[PDB]
């Protein structure tokens, strides 16, 4: 079903896994994070720029 | 980056898990970068903390 475990269980036993081959294991690797929104792009590239003005500062 | 030798990781007998006692699948999922390991770990600090 949907619930029980039983699903969640297959899951992570899936995920912990070989995937001997090197594509197929990059692949699942990039398969983590969730996409991003024009407003999220906005403020990590605020971030950046705080960022990099800061250790300009710094130097 | 270092890389590691395929005669003594991958052959009939693996040369590189019998000198570390480890399994040929568990040196492959480490010399491949899908498992993390514990490479030394502290006594005296755990011990004490």
């Amino acid at each position: 079903e949907d619930e029980s475990e039983a699903l969640r269980q297959a899951r992570k036993d899936a995920e912990l896994t070989a995937s001997a081959d090197s594509v197929r294991a990059y692949l699942k690797q990039i398969g983590k994070v969730a996409l991003l929104n024009a407003e999220e792009e906005v403020e990590l590239a605020k971030r950046i720029e705080a960022g990099l003005y800061a250790t300009q500062l710094m130097t | 980056a270092p890389v590691t030798h395929i005669w003594y990781f991958k052959g009939v007998p693996s040369r590189l898990g019998y000198l570390l006692d480890l399994a040929p699948k568990d040196l492959e999922k480490i010399i491949y970068f899908a498992a993390y390991v514990i490479t030394s770990v502290d006594e005296e600090m755990r011990h004490n903390e």
